């Protein structure tokens, strides 16, 4: 059988309106994707065995992303544009794993990504440690797509 | 430099902002105490524009700042205890003239 | 004149321009013989703006004036003014030069770029269109004749009609694309998709035109889309081969062999031992391996990536080594850019 | 690529009204700045799939302080006069992180800052501690600064 | 620099009404003074980028007490009395630490504080431990005084 | 034919199929003797889709065109279009054919199976 694929190597591509180029920036720590259905249970008057569950609406979960303080990016001067209400512009993400080789195995393609938090890590005098800060977006829709799906 | 109130209030910004700088005048020329200056300048003068002092629908085009090494001073002006700050603005336009016009957009 | 110790309200302020430089980007700017307004000192060094402005202060509107005002608005770190007659001589002495800026200048240049190449200084000239519009019943033959068969070149032909009015040199568009190139990508990237500010191309150019400028000595059009406002659009230069097509993997091989050549210099005058054929080629081998773990190198382990070879059956003879000699030879991959995207379409109604 | 910013260096200026001279005061333990956007979730009748996200209201975080009890600074009796009731000025604060040299790599420039709480350390008669006291500002407005943004 | 304060030695001197003399007991774990103000925050109609907090009512906190099951003083007879509800009798405390000589460096001083509760310690067969009651009171006002505030 | 750097807009696109193939199945399909339309070529190796609609560009109506447009639109690998004369002789050269396809053939591939 095929190896399952692991998740230490990762590239993120964001596409903004405001930003004419499309630019991939490296994170530490990308959370992870949920994708909820919200299901209702029902209770019938003479059934007391089964259950009854209804499907309601589909809740996508949100993509939190870590990296370290390091040059202003065309993402971080974006958060600080929509944090400071100067825009309301939101992007088209690709996140990809990647093989042995270099080959994109699976891809999950966010639509509308919004950035919603900023969070910065703890300035300690006896630390050593990376200044690390924590990003926040909430999108509309997801898509999975790869041949590891 | 017409319209009374633009000298009027280039005026009011050099009273404060050189009140503030005075504050932090006989300190180092090192490189933390004008990072601590333009800190204190570029907080007072974006509450100045919240409050409807400066034009600009956003912050880059209302005012700027830029103290350093080699973007206002040199190293002779370091050595001869200057500390120079670049402050650029952008102002308001009175309504001294109403343009009226009339269209009449005939719609059947 | 400060006199008090107190605060100075002066209001002559004028623009600054913060520095962003790259360290792969260090231009030489040349400037015309029979040109008034400039000083007598023939070569001359530009740190930064605060530097350009003390020796020119008042706003000209020639074309080095706004070549190197274009150039330290994006960036731009030191760069030189360099009178046309000593080109050949400035990059032969002053060792940090790797562009050659052609701004507003022909034929003088041109017979100068060509005696340095030949005498092989790894630089890479950026050369200038014609100022006049370009018909269309041209040829592409007749009007690309004035510019070396080198791999070393590029043209660039749209002029620019910079905000003020001047017009900007073509070769200062394309040398403030490479500024923030070589930062935010690297030099093995091209310098063709990033967008230049403050700036107009002075002709409209369709697509049609540039099908007929690309093939043979590359034209390469400066166009503005709607968006992505004034790029350059196209990165070849002035030969159609295999190796040395695309400004990319010329200039990585530039970068290459100067960034080897300055680790190597520090290993001169070692005796010509075996130790020492050791201690060249792991100096190497650790220079590639960071190069290609950053992307800059094709291949999807070490061995296809780069390979360093000494020996002494291998790249050099005992009868050679006794001149003094130490042959090494390098070869590696670099990674092509992608030029043209086909959109193939079909639909079919109502299924 | 350039190196990330570590977390064990950092200086404070604050400038109060009551107090005509900007000083300078070394902490320990700079909590850290947050800033949410406050979203909410909308449902559309027909729509089963997708989500909408809608921007509200920047919500700024608070500025927790920890530092040793030493001499009265210009700080600790200003918070003296805020929770006395004496006083109900607020400073301007200016944090910034140091490079290797002294240079100011980031800049995160507070803006009326108002002195909130005072939290005293344990007194205990076996600890091998220093007193440490806890303080806690609410500001209006935030905008950071520097090159490593 | 001088030398930051350190949290092993500390006089506590009492003073009711009840009682004609002030006096002075040993404690193990005085707990910490806390002193909040209870900002609110208000949202504005077109404001959505800064924030308001408006000062509203200073609170402070208790102040818990550790000692040993020891012979009785004149405060467990007092917590007694407060506890059986035959006194509301409060004091007025003073909490002092102490340098190497024997010089006081920073004090508290407590206002009206009432003895609110006693909680003993635990009666264990297999332990090894000194009974330690916790005492702990609620005051009125608070004032810090001394050189190291 | 690509000229300018630009973005090219062709609309005779055709169809496509990705390769999903597995290793234990190598087929060999069989054309006929008498067969117009099949190039000269008698042995011929073909990988995909892609590289069997360059030298069959237009969607014949045969045997052996619906057998292997029918094999490579459900995954399918490499692949061998043989003539019914040589096909007891590209077995014992090629060393990677594991089918025998009577692609709509009759007595001369049983004979050369049975080889």
């Amino acid at each position: 059988m095929s190896t399952p694929a692991v998740s230490h190597r990762f590239l993120v591509n964001f596409l903004f309106n405001n930003i004419p180029n499309p630019f991939d920036i490296a994170f530490q720590r990308i959370s992870g994707l949920s994708r909820t259905l919200e299901v209702s249970q029902h209770r019938e008057g003479g059934e007391n065995v089964r259950n009854l569950w209804l499907a309601e609406q589909v809740n996508h979960g949100s993509l939190v992303l870590e990296r370290g303080v390091m040059n202003a990016s065309p993402l971080t001067l974006q958060f600080d544009r929509v944090l400071r209400r100067e825009s309301t512009q939101w992007a088209n993400v690709v996140i990809m794993l990647l093989n042995e080789l270099s080959l994109p195995v699976t891809t999950w393609t966010l639509s509308h990504a919004l950035p919603v938090r900023w969070q910065m890590g703890d300035l300690d005098a006896g630390s050593n440690q990376v200044l690390i800060n924590t990003l926040e977006l909430r999108y509309q829709d997801m898509r999975m797509l790869g041949v590891k799906l | 430099w017409r319209y009374i109130q633009i000298r009027l209030l280039v005026s009011s910004v050099e009273h404060y902002l050189s009140k503030l700088a005075r504050a932090y005048l006989f300190e180092p020329n090192t490189a933390p105490t004008w990072m601590k200056l333009k800190g204190q300048v570029w907080t007072w003068l974006r509450q100045q524009w919240l409050a409807g002092a400066f034009f600009g629908t956003v912050e880059d085009e209302a005012f700027s700042l830029s103290i350093g090494l080699d973007e206002t001073m040199t190293e002779d002006d370091i050595r001869h205890g200057k500390m120079i700050l670049q402050v650029r603005l952008a102002l308001l336009a009175p309504a001294e003239f109403i343009a009226i016009s009339l269209t009449l957009d005939l719609r059947d | 004149t400060t006199t008090y110790p107190g605060v100075y309200l002066s209001e002559d302020a004028v623009s600054s321009f913060s520095v962003n430089s790259a360290a792969t980007a260090v231009p030489l700017f040349a400037y015309d013989s029979e040109n008034t307004n400039t000083i007598n000192k023939p070569i001359q060094v530009f740190r930064n703006w605060a530097e350009f402005t003390v020796e020119y202060p008042t706003p000209l509107e020639d074309a080095f004036y706004t070549s190197l005002s274009l150039w330290f608005m994006h960036g731009g770190g030191k760069c030189y003014l360099v009178n046309e007659a000593n080109i050949a001589d400035a990059v032969a002495q002053y060792d940090d030069i790797t562009l050659i800026v052609a701004a507003g200048t022909d034929t003088t240049t041109y017979t100068a770029f060509t005696t340095v190449v030949g005498q092989g200084y790894r630089i890479f000239g950026l050369f200038d269109g014609p100022k006049e519009k370009i018909a269309g019943t041209a040829k592409p033959d007749e009007v690309m004749e004035e510019y070396p068969t080198s791999p070393f070149g590029a043209v660039f032909y749209p002029w620019g009609t910079l905000a003020s009015g001047a017009a900007v040199p073509p070769s200062a568009i394309a040398a403030a694309s490479i500024t923030q190139t070589d930062r935010t990508r690297g030099v093995w990237k091209a310098p063709a998709n990033q967008a230049v500010n403050g700036v107009t191309p002075a002709f409209a150019v369709s697509d049609d035109f540039q099908g007929k400028y690309n093939q043979g000595k590359a034209l390469n059009m400066i166009r503005t889309f709607s968006g992505q406002g004034t790029v350059v659009w196209g990165a070849r230069t002035l030969e159609d081969s295999d190796n040395w097509r695309y400004i990319p993997v010329r200039r990585l091989f530039n970068a290459v062999e100067r960034d080897i050549q300055k680790s190597l210099n520090k290993l001169v005058f070692e005796p010509n031992s075996q130790p020492t054929w050791q201690r060249v080629k792991a100096a190497v081998d650790s220079y590639l391996h960071s190069l290609w773990q950053q992307g800059a190198l094709a291949g999807n382990t070490p061995a296809d990536a780069w390979f360093v070879q000494v020996g002494k059956d291998l790249t050099m003879t005992q009868e050679e080594i006794n001149q003094g000699k130490m042959i090494i030879k390098i070869g590696l991959a670099a990674v092509r850019p992608a030029e043209f995207i086909i959109l193939q379409f079909s639909q079919d109604i109502a299924q």
